[PDB]
């Protein structure tokens, strides 16, 4: 029943500012103190900011002190986190977090009282421009087939920032699909691959198309994957 | 700051304990199966368990130290467990560095390797990438070596760190960037994957 | 349980 839904993430300007919004549902927001927690790539959870039930008192983690503003609108069922003078150290996933007990019992910095977490929103602090991927087919091959099963796929090259989603045959093909986590190249651009294992007998008759979506660059590519040529 | 161990191991069906110290206030325990994925509270306010959490998870604060206990460990319990509490000295929230729980007794599994040569389309764009896909291996460590004919490849290699798949086995990717000219000037290229002393090699050739 | 922080009564 309780849901915390964060928005406002994505690519952000170094030295600039961001505004994250947590839309709370399935409970009366005004009965709770609230907090924000973040996680930098390859790091642990870090407490960011907290606010009392009516916004009377706010508190901030040392890493954001003097650059952050937590606010809430009980009427709209939202908690907002503004952060300015953005730095590389601010890149990570930001979560909205709800204490288990009411505002009389659990205060905003009581990180041991959390019962509900938001899905989280990704923040990337970088001046690098968005770049859509180049999508190439990975043709099924004879000296690369295994007993009536063949592997074919799509190479999603040189995009920025994450994420990319890949489906096969417009979502109709799910079994045997394996989309690999991206590599971050020395260039600062990502690349990933998605492979599908299909019956070898189907290669001459069944069309295979990978649907690659890169929402950051407003690009979608549907690449037909045909036997080698 | 909060202190919790880096790692802990438990046998399937057995018991495990994770301690956390550093706060004089109430502790919480938060499970995270993958970084960036929403944590799941297993214990809050020292010993309270949320409605959707199984009884096998228990918490106990004695003095200023919390102990998270899992009695009757299942494979799905494998995760990073973060402890959280109030920082009485500084005034905000604090978390421990996280404890990785490994469920022992998982059988060794050799990697499956799929290697693709550059597509005609990429070659027409004056680029060439060899794609080496490595999957279904356990434990989660592989060594990747590339060869141009029989010679080791010194540059243009980018490899991911292994990551756990939905089936509890690991996957990794390695990419070799070449010029179209280098690709066409060798009889073959090979991706060699070593896992627990045994190697799986795949080879591709220009066509 | 008592919250460690709340708006001061005024």
């Amino acid at each position: 029943a309780v849901t915390l839904d964060e928005s406002g993430g994505g690519l952000q300007t170094p030295g600039g500012g961001l505004s994250l919004v947590c839309k709370a549902s399935g409970f009366t927001l005004s009965s709770y103190q609230m907090m924000w927690v973040r996680q930098a790539p390859g790091k642990g959870l870090e407490w960011v900011a907290g606010i009392t039930s009516r916004g009377g008192v706010t508190g901030y983690g040392s890493a954001v002190k003097g650059r952050a503003t937590i606010s809430r609108d009980n009427g709209q069922s939202t908690v907002r986190l503004q952060l300015n003078n953005l730095r590389a150290e601010d890149t990570g996933t930001y979560y909205c977090a709800k204490p288990a007990l009411d505002s009389d019992q659990c205060g905003f910095p009581e990180a041991g009282c959390i019962d509900a977490w938001g899905h989280g929103t990704e923040v990337i602090v970088s001046s690098a421009s968005t770049k859509g991927p180049s999508v190439f087919p990975l043709a099924p091959s004879s000296k690369s087939t295994s007993g009536g099963t063949a592997a074919l796929g799509c190479l999603v090259k040189d995009y920025f920032p994450e994420p990319v989603t890949v489906s096969w045959n417009s979502g109709a093909l799910t079994s045997g699909v394996h989309t690999f986590p991206a590599v971050l190249q020395s260039s600062g651009l990502y690349s990933l691959s998605s492979v599908v294992t299909v019956p070898s007998s189907s290669l001459g008759t069944q069309t295979y198309i990978c649907n690659v979506n890169h929402k950051p660059s407003n690009t979608k590519v549907d690449k037909k994957v045909e036997p080698k040529s | 700051a909060l202190t919790q161990p880096t790692s802990v191991s438990a046998n399937l069906g057995g018991s495990v304990e994770i301690t956390c110290s550093g706060s004089d206030y109430d502790y919480g325990w938060y499970q995270q199966k993958a970084p960036g994925s929403a944590p799941v509270t297993v214990i809050y306010w020292n010993d309270k368990r949320p409605s959707d959490i199984p009884s096998r998870f228990s918490g106990s604060t004695s003095g200023s130290t919390s102990t998270l206990t899992i009695t009757g460990v299942q494979a799905e319990d494998e995760a990073v467990y973060y402890c959280g509490a109030y920082d009485g000295s500084a005034g905000g929230g604090i978390f421990g560095a996280g404890t990785t729980l490994t469920v022992l007794g998982q059988p060794k599994a050799a990697p499956s390797v799929t290697l693709f040569p550059p597509s005609s389309e990429e070659l027409q764009a004056n680029k060439a990438t060899l794609v080496c896909l490595i999957s279904d291996f356990y434990p989660g460590a592989v060594t990747v070596a590339w060869k141009a004919d029989s010679s080791p490849v010194k540059a243009g290699v980018e490899t991911t760190t292994p990551s756990k798949q939905s089936n509890n086995k690991y996957a990794a990717s390695s990419y070799l960037s070449l010029t179209p000219e280098q690709w066409k000037s060798h009889r073959s290229y090979s991706c060699q994957v070593t896992h627990e002393g045994s190697t799986v090699e795949k080879t591709v050739a220009p066509t | 349980k008592v919250a460690v922080v709340r708006t001061p009564p005024k």
